[PDB]
């Protein structure tokens, strides 16, 4: 039999998926990210609502006061705001339904308008294993749909980095926001660190390909999900071609940052080029 | 005469149904009725909201936005509903009143 290399051409298998899912990874990596609570099974009246067309509102189904008051208790357990999400997206294509522009969620009606406005959480719903050949999507075994509320916090999405790993190396990471930072070039070797010794505590992650999203806020890189390792994760600042090409054995991660002078700076400039005439 | 508007009042027209064709053959879903406490997904012109309908007349509608919008009178607008985890564009309107922010 031919051994096959660390390059080969990538498929989606329904572990991948199920090992992705926010219950899944944050068994294992309670510690590593921000305080979340989990409601497991998603409640059926919230499920039965979600699944009606059009966009009801109380102020027709909607759903049942035990649950409503169920997500009311968790986010007043989670200082009064939230961030919902469900197995494995937020609704942050629908932030144009929302009052204030953002995931941030007092009610559970604002949790609602949300999740049931997103095309995320509308894939999260039909579409999570439309690419698994493992799975026969025809109506997904031993699962369940789940209902995030992960504490909401006023986060910097300058420092907020995607990071890909191929077979338990780190391939390489780019920023998550499309805006120019000048203070991330200045600080990308620590952040580096950062990123690089998080994913020595991910060693317990049942699979050697996936995408970590980080949030580094003092010196401390938060993991906020994990992403499977295929096109159907946005590769941001990274072709998924190029994230194959990649050399999974090199001790080194490509950076990718986005992009926008004094006597000093240009000596210190002109020290490097003068390196560049040695090795 | 630029303005920001919290509630809406709109002369609306839907479409008998919505667009496209089914590969079956068969013809596309009825728009329905213009319901309240409903919550659509309005252009605005560059602005996408969410607007609660609260009321309606014959070709009258009244909708709250979910958050204010820049707009004027008599500025076209377009009406969409989730039908089937999906925004499909049910009709179009105009606005005859709106009420601003603080103003
Ligand atoms: N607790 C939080 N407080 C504030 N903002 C948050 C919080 N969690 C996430 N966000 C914001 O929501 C965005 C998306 O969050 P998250 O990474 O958890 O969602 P996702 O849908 O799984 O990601 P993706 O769809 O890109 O794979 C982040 O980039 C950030 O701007
Ligand atoms: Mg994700």
């Amino acid at each position: 039999l031919v051994p096959r290399g660390s390059h080969m051409t990538l498929i989606l298998t329904k572990n991948q998926v199920l090992h992705c899912q926010f219950s899944s990874w944050y068994s294992l990596f309670r510690k590593l990210t921000p305080k979340a609570k989990v409601i497991k099974p998603i409640p059926a009246t919230v499920l039965k609502y979600l699944h009606e067309d059009s966009i009801y509102v109380e102020q027709a189904y909607y759903p049942e006061r035990e649950a409503i008051q169920l997500i009311e208790k968790a986010i007043k357990e989670l200082g009064g705001a939230v961030v919902p999400k469900l197995n494995w997206s937020t609704p942050k294509d629908a932030l144009w339904i929302t009052t204030t522009g953002s995931l941030k969620c007092t009610t559970a009606e604002e949790v609602l308008l949300l999740l049931k406005s997103s095309d995320f959480v509308a894939h999260d719903l039909n579409h999570a294993f439309d690419d698994c050949k493992d799975f026969d999507n025809a109506d997904p075994k031993d699962f369940s749909f789940e209902l995030v509320l992960k504490e909401w916090f006023p986060m910097h999405a300058s420092t907020e980095f995607r990071c890909f790993v191929k077979s338990k190396r780190l391939i390489a990471f780019c920023q998550r926001d499309d805006n120019y930072y000048e203070f991330l070039k200045e600080n990308i070797d620590c952040y580096e660190k950062l990123i690089s010794d998080l994913l020595k505590k991910l060693d317990t992650f049942p699979d050697p390909d996936f995408v970590f999203d980080v949030y580094i806020h003092k010196d401390r890189a938060w993991l906020i999900d994990i992403n499977p390792f295929y096109p159907r994760t946005d590769g941001l600042l990274f072709s998924w071609s190029e994230l194959e090409s990649m050399n999974s054995e090199n001790m080194k991660p490509e950076i990718r940052l986005i992009p926008k002078a004094s006597e000093g700076e240009n000596l210190l400039e002109f020290a490097q080029k003068w390196q560049d005439l040695t090795n | 005469l630029p303005n920001i508007y919290t509630d809406i009042e709109i002369n609306y027209f839907l479409l008998r149904r919505l667009l496209g064709v089914k590969t079956d053959g068969q013809k596309q879903a009825k728009v329905r009725k213009l319901e309240p406490n409903e919550v659509l997904m309005v252009n605005i012109g560059s602005t996408a909201t969410g607007a609660r309908v609260v009321a309606v007349k014959a070709d009258m509608a009244r909708l709250q936005l979910t958050s204010p919008a820049c707009t004027e009178i008599n500025e076209k607008i377009a009406l969409s509903r989730r039908i089937e985890k999906h925004w499909r564009l049910i009709g179009w309107a105009t606005i005859k009143k709106g009420t601003t922010l603080e103003p």
